[PDB]
């Protein structure tokens, strides 16, 4: 049964928390914070160069190779938003990480004897645009030799596009790959 | 990195205890039925306009009202997901979902469980997310906090014959408890970077020449209830790992605070309305010790990480193939323990790629019953069922009649508490066993070895413990998997809820007895130890072989 | 210890347990199902099956049957006599031997007939010193019958004929005279059958502690059955799966059979310890429940009274003297077999020390209690000694024609309102006095009743006797509010009311009247001075005559509730530790790398689980010596007593399982049975 | 083919139902 005290209450709750709440929150977001609420896109001209949160493939040399994606259809597919769910004991993860570390060693011959873990292990969402400063600084000389740049100005570029948390223990200091690559493309000319 | 975890846990616990007290006092006013300041007349006008008015109802009327509202919302969501074509706000003409996935999502977004088996960018439309799923999260959170309000009112009411008013309680819950906090955290999500617009899917031209399509949707309006009501299913396949979903570790902290804000506020409200804060601090200390020790071991296992990665040339052997970099590994482990303790399905990181021990301990808190810093309303009455368990275990250990909070407990409460406690281990064991019988569920493997059985056990436990968290990569699009999880979620939450109203009705009809020689003191370190030993050992009794044949086997091998 | 003949008959009753009644006890019936399955797989191995090991499963089945037999043994030792027996009522119904007539007259054609001979319309005489066969109405004549089953009073009542007093219920012993009775009530559904209907149908309710323990057993058994049942499909992902017989062994080993054995070990220890207060306890559940009682129902005649009615004082009139009625009373009680007459003789020596009145040297013409005149006594050559009740006195006065002594009448109704039954003597014209036969109180029960009041037990006296003397006895004994002139059905209704109020009720009595009250009572105490029916019914039989044995009963009940809580602590800890002790044996077979979880390095999983079966068979045996000779007996507060109990018995319930499994596996390994 | 697997499942189901029955009603 239920009658009016059930039906009208459910309609009021649905109306308030499905129309009024998202309408007011959308109005507040668009009125206050449009660039943040629109996806933090990079709009050079009328063509979108990307967004400052997701991250792209960056398979070319001297483009600051990012974290592995391992999404559904293609690498760094934003519509998939899945991750490599491979286990510890899974040999498929071992073969994938061995092939990837072989490719990384072939690409960077004198970066370091070892390799950072985050540059070879896939991210949780498959879309990680942020890299720890030590892993970003691991690949200084290859990018420097590719783009004819100096390690000095390269490390101030990495330091200047660095996001630091409010406190140390809440997370990790990071750098953004996409903004750094667009800065490199702007520094091309 | 050893002390960093201690500072992180201490900071999170202190900010939680700071934020809990005003919301605890407000919620205690909601048990006490005194109107909140500034809302005395407008709520009366609203109740008169809706027609609920004032009508005190007993436990049977309360229970059928709550389940009637939940079933009506279930039918509304099922029809709304079925008719996805005809609804407006479809920038991409997405096909309507199948009957099995529609039933799964309909029973999932109701009853607080909020399990996800799809990817919302290619399956769910705007208007379903914007209208149906958000209000279903709202109604699930309101129903949980209303059922715990009824249980607290049954404890604090002496020799009465009613519990309150169902729709009055739900309105006063979801109009002034969830919505303002939702605004205050959704605007923070927008400030740090989230999506609250209605633009169509946008093409992106990268520097590599491979164009892509950005996901699009009103993210923060769903975030502010997914974290607050501990639901745990987002727009995207990554529940809380997508960059548009959760931008920054500061927002990760706000998400952790929103997940644990409601249950500890309920605990403080219960302590304040009992008249003594000793009970409130007793439950919170009992949950805090388990929370601290279980963020421990998980943190150690995740910083130990992969043994193969150290020998394969990586400088650090830290487990990182299931997490991200903006938030590290310690905060990943903290959020994993939080979301597996609070029955929230929101994963900050891929739980399937964790270390065996550091995935089994969050699975341990997953299996046990979501009672330690638990659901939006589920965890508090889980703790109340387990403390009633500990009360009569102490009573039969002492050889006298067991009473709790000055109220005598008898055989009807005995049987109903036993059923409410043992209904979820029965489901999480029998459904998982049935899944391993069938070749179809065994066809949904991703990781060979014991990890596949661990994935199955995690999925069934997420269904029947009302969590929503998942080892990802399970092909849960099968009709068999969808129907099994659907039935598990349904009978699990409702066969917990119905005995809660049975206990509440059987406690309303009694009276608060005076002090007696055989009355167990219901506070102190002894009672904390008894309660934690009770819940941990009954969970051990019903979950040693299931964990031993899976993740413990993977760790030993 | 208990006598060999009764424990042998009880063990025969144990072997009488079929599966039709085995499902009363759920954990032991689940052990019984597991035993049936392992015996069936053992005889399948004997006939030939897929595996090759048979003697191991045979030993499991044998030790499981030993466990089942001992658990049922202890259960029957505790509650094999808890059911109220109606053997005395059945025997007094089946003795029959009625004197049937075909013509209503004092003599006529009378023959011996059984009880089934009676029907609608019959004529039976009962003469003197026999048993009434059935309920009926008086045709002619007068009879003095002893209302033993009704009102519980041994004092005889005259019935006569042609009035309101023609209803003889049957089963009441006729004292003298003769009577002819018309059988109006059919064989079946008579007064004795209405009594036996709920003397047989007792059905005592379960104590709340026992119900809570049973619920805990069901919960833990559901947990362990769940684990052992889901172990089968969870091992299908391994290289080799778990075996069905070892899964059955896990199912019968994990479940809390220790607490199920404790549920009757407490009762066995209770019946053992009840001999300290000299009470034959036929069931230990009442001994356990004695610590949670709140009321005490009591019967006047037999329990509070010494039994027979005593003589208080000779009350004369103003025209006579103490000697002048004492000599007449002594003459009236010369050839008197009644204990009241012996009391008259005792009071005669207490007052006058009267002698030389020999029973046969003096020509004592004895006139018995007449049917039509209700007068009795002794006649000598010059003095006619008779005595009787006041109505017979007035009839004799009317027959003589003299003036009536209304002063004697107000004296006797004053002492009747006091609570005495009058007995007026007739000599020395109509102005001689009366013997005050009043009820007598036992040895200082008022202080014990005040102690009961201090403890919290509400004493309510219900007897079915006269209201005035019942109130007098309640006032003299310090009893609380009381009931009088109550049927056995009224006593049953009072027991049901006190049970429906929630509190446990204790009933103590001696007669056949309150046999339904003892049958429906929770802690029922019989009396050795009473009849056989009260001793057959109930749960306790007092060896002494003391009615206030319930003080010691409640003290031992509280002490044994404390030790029951201690044993429950030990048993819960034992089962919890045993689960962890024998749980890794399920993992070494299906997974090789989990043997490091085995901790103790057990020789083999089969040996470990067989040791678990041995521990199962041994712990229920060892509980009874542990139930005996307890350690903690002085009361403390709740929190500190729980702390001490949890410490001292959780250490035991943790150390005993691991030590027991290790020791039994070492014994099996050095015996080479693996 | 389930030689005894389905019989075991039926036995566990019936035994669990009996256990719930004994939980509801104090025998
Ligand atoms: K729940």
């Amino acid at each position: 049964s239920g009658l009016r005290p059930a039906l009208s209450t459910f309609i009021f709750l649905l109306l308030i928390t499905g129309g009024v709440y998202p309408l007011l929150t959308t109005v507040l977001g668009q009125w206050w914070f449009p660039w943040q609420a629109n996806g933090s896109l990079i709009r050079e001209g009328d063509t979108v160069r990307g967004s400052a949160l997701i991250g792209q493939n960056f398979t070319g040399n001297g483009y600051f190779h990012g974290r592995p994606s391992a999404t559904a259809e293609m690498p760094y597919n934003p519509q998939a938003s899945g991750g490599s769910n491979l286990a510890v004991s899974n040999p498929e993860l071992d073969k994938l990480i061995a092939a990837r570390v072989a490719a990384l060693r072939a690409a960077n011959p004198d970066a370091s004897a070892s390799v950072p873990v985050e540059l070879v292990t896939a991210s949780a969402s498959g879309l990680d645009n942020n890299i720890t400063p030590q892993a970003a600084a691991w690949q200084i000389p290859r990018v420097a030799k590719a783009r004819n740049l100096s390690v000095e100005q390269l490390t101030q570029l990495i330091a200047k596009y660095s996001q630091q948390p409010l406190v140390k223990y809440i997370g990790q200091p990071v750098v953004n790959i996409v903004e750094l690559n667009l800065a490199l493309d702007k520094l091309d000319e | 990195m050893a002390a960093q975890g201690f500072l992180l846990i201490a900071t999170f616990l202190l900010v939680l205890m700071v934020l809990a007290r005003p919301l605890g006092s407000g919620l205690a006013r909601l048990i006490n039925d005194i109107p909140l300041p500034g809302t005395t007349g407008v709520e009366r006008v609203l109740f008169r306009a809706l027609g609920v008015s004032d009508r005190e109802m007993n436990w049977k009327q309360y229970l059928c009202a709550i389940l009637g509202l939940n079933m009506l919302g279930l039918a509304v969501l099922f029809f709304m997901l079925l008719g996805q074509h005809y609804l407006p706000l479809n920038p991409q003409q997405l096909p309507g979902l199948s009957w099995d996935l529609a039933l799964n999502t309909a029973v999932s977004f109701v009853t607080n469980t909020n399990w996800q088996s799809y990817s919302g960018e290619t399956t769910l439309s705007y208007f379903s997310q914007m209208a149906g799923l958000t209000v279903q999260n709202f109604l699930s959170a309101a129903s949980g906090i209303a059922v715990i309000f009824a249980l607290i009112r049954a404890f604090t009411r002496q020799s009465m014959s009613t519990l309150g008013n169902a729709w009055v309680d739900l309105l006063r819950i979801t109009l002034w408890v969830l919505v303002p906090v939702a605004l205050l955290i959704a605007l923070f999500f927008i400030q740090q970077g989230a999506l609250q617009n209605f633009l169509p899917y946008q093409a992106v031209n990268t520097v590599e020449g491979a164009q892509q399509l950005l996901p699009m949707g009103p993210v923060a309006s769903q975030e502010a209830i997914k974290m607050l009501g501990t639901n745990g299913g987002g727009f995207f396949n990554a529940n809380s790992s997508h960059p548009f979903e959760n931008p920054t570790a500061l927002t990760n902290f706000v998400q952790m605070l929103a997940i644990f804000l409601i249950p500890t506020a309920l605990c403080f409200a219960f302590g304040e309305v009992m008249g003594d804060r000793r009970q409130g601090r007793m439950l919170l200390w009992a949950m805090s010790v388990i929370f601290v020790i279980c963020v421990g071991v998980v943190m150690w296992a995740e910083v130990q990480g992969n043994p193969h990665l150290l020998a394969l040339g990586t400088d650090s052997s830290i487990n990182m193939e299931g997490k991200e970099s903006r938030f590290g590994v310690l905060v990943s482990s903290l959020f994993a323990v939080v979301t597996t303790a609070a029955s929230c399905g929101a994963v900050i990181a891929m739980h399937d790629s964790f270390t065996a021990l550091g995935g089994m301990v969050p699975m341990w808190l997953m299996q046990i019953g979501e009672v330690v810093f638990g659901g939006v309303g589920s965890g508090l009455y889980g703790m109340m069922l387990f403390v009633l368990l500990a009360v009569f275990i102490a009573g039969l250990m002492i050889g006298r009649t067991p009473e709790y909070l000055g109220k005598k407990i008898d055989v009807r409460e005995m049987k109903l508490t036993a059923l409410a406690i043992l209904v979820t281990p029965t489901l999480v064991l029998m459904g998982a066993a049935l899944a391993m019988m069938t070749d179809a569920g065994r066809s949904a493997m991703l990781n060979p070895g014991p990890h596949g059985f661990s994935e199955v056990l995690y999925a069934v436990s997420s269904a029947a413990n009302n969590n929503g968290s998942a080892f990802a990569g399970l092909s849960a699009n099968s009709p068999f998997w969808n129907c099994l999880l659907a039935f598990c979620m349904f009978v699990g939450r409702f066969g917990v809820i119905i005995p809660v109203m049975a206990i509440a009705g059987s406690l309303v009809s009694k009276k608060s007895q005076a002090a007696s020689s055989g009355t167990l003191p219901t506070h102190g370190p002894l009672f904390v130890g008894l309660l934690i030993g009770t819940v941990l050992l009954v969970g051990a009794l019903t979950f040693i072989p299931a964990l031993a044949l899976g993740p413990v086997a993977e760790y030993l091998s | 210890f208990e006598p060999t003949l009764v424990v042998q008959a009880l063990k025969e009753a144990v072997k009488k347990l079929n599966p039709q009644a085995q499902w009363r006890n759920p954990v032991m019936f689940i052990v019984w199902i597991g035993s049936l399955l392992t015996t069936c797989i053992s005889i399948a191995m004997a006939s030939g099956a897929m595996p090759g090991n048979a003697l191991f499963s045979a030993a499991i089945s044998g030790w499981l049957w030993i466990t089942v037999l001992f658990a049922n043994f202890a259960e029957a030792l505790a509650e094999g006599r808890s059911k109220a027996q109606a053997n005395s009522l059945k025997g007094v119904k089946k003795t029959a031997f009625a004197r049937k007539l075909r013509e209503p007259k004092y003599g006529a054609a009378a023959d011996k007939v059984p009880a089934d001979q009676l029907r609608k319309g019959d004529i039976v005489l009962v003469e003197a010193g026999d048993i009434i066969p059935c309920d009926g109405e008086v045709i002619e004549g007068g009879a003095s019958v002893d209302e033993s089953a009704i009102t519980g009073e041994a004092a005889p009542v005259i019935r006569e004929s042609g009035g309101d007093f023609a209803s003889v219920t049957g089963g009441t012993r006729i004292l003298s005279d003769w009577l002819v009775i018309e059988c109006s009530v059919n064989p079946g559904e008579t007064f004795l059958d209405r009594m036996i209907a709920m003397v047989e149908g007792a059905q005592r309710r379960k104590t709340p502690n026992e119900i809570a323990l049973t619920i805990l057993l069901i919960a833990l058994t559901i947990v362990f059955l769940l684990a052992t049942a889901t172990l089968w499909p969870f091992s299908a992902w391994g290289g080799n799966a778990v075996s069905v017989t070892v899964l059955v062994a896990l199912l019968v080993c994990l479940i809390p059979t220790t607490i199920g054995g404790l549920l009757s070990a407490i009762g066995v220890a209770g019946m053992s310890r009840m001999l300290g207060a000299n009470v034959i306890a036929t069931s230990g559940r009442a001994v356990e429940a004695a610590g949670d009682v709140d009321v005490l129902l009591l019967d006047k005649t037999g329990t509070i009274t010494l039994g027979n009615r005593q003589a208080s004082e000779f009350i004369p009139a103003q025209g006579v003297d103490e000697k002048t009625l004492a000599d007449a009373a002594q003459l009236a009680s010369l050839a008197d077999e009644t204990p009241e007459g012996r009391s008259i003789v005792i009071l005669a020596k207490q007052r006058f020390n009267l002698r030389e009145r020999d029973v046969q040297s003096l020509h004592a013409t004895f006139v018995p209690f007449t049917a039509q005149s209700r007068m009795s006594g002794i006649n000598i050559d010059n003095r006619m000694i008779r005595k009787g009740s006041v109505d017979a006195i007035r009839r004799h006065v009317e027959a003589n024609g003299g003036h009536f002594p209304t002063d004697v009448d107000q004296k006797v109704d004053q002492v009747a309102r006091q609570g005495a039954t009058p007995l007026v003597v007739v000599e020395g014209s109509r102005v001689l006095g009366v013997i005050a036969l009043k009820d007598i109180v036992k040895g200082g029960i008022k202080e014990r009743f005040a102690q009961l009041r201090k403890m919290g037990i509400k004493t309510v006296m219900i007897t079915g006797d006269n209201r005035l003397t019942a109130a007098a006895i309640a006032a003299e004994a310090g009893v609380d509010d009381f009931l009088a002139e109550a049927t056995p059905e009224a006593k049953l209704a009072l027991i049901r009311q006190y049970q429906a109020e929630g509190r446990l009720v204790a009933m103590t009595g001696d007669g056949t009247n309150d046999a339904p009250a003892l049958a429906q009572a929770d802690v029922a105490v019989a009396m050795n001075s009473g009849t056989q029916a009260a001793k057959e019914a109930g749960n306790m039989v007092d060896l002494d005559s003391n009615p206030t044995k319930l003080i010691e009963v409640v003290h031992i009940g509280k002490q044994m509730l404390m030790t029951r809580g201690s044993l429950t602590t030990f048993s819960i800890a034992n089962d919890v530790a045993k689960y962890f002790a024998i749980i890794p044996a399920a993992f070494a077979a299906t997974y090789p790398q989990l043997n490091a979880l085995n901790i103790m390095c057990l020789h083999s999983p089969d040996s470990a689980i067989l040791s678990a079966v041995i521990f199962n068979a041994l712990i229920i045996v060892f509980l009874i010596p542990l139930a005996l000779k307890g350690v903690s007996y002085k009361p403390l507060t709740a929190s500190a007593m729980l702390r001490r109990n949890l410490w001292i018995y959780g250490l035991g319930g943790l150390l005993v399982p691991f030590i027991g499994i290790k020791v039994i596996d070492l014994l099996l390994t050095v015996c080479g049975l693996v | 083919m389930s030689a005894g697997v389905i019989t075991g499942v039926l036995l566990v189901f019936l035994l669990l139902g009996y256990l719930v029955y004994a939980l509801i009603n104090a025998e």
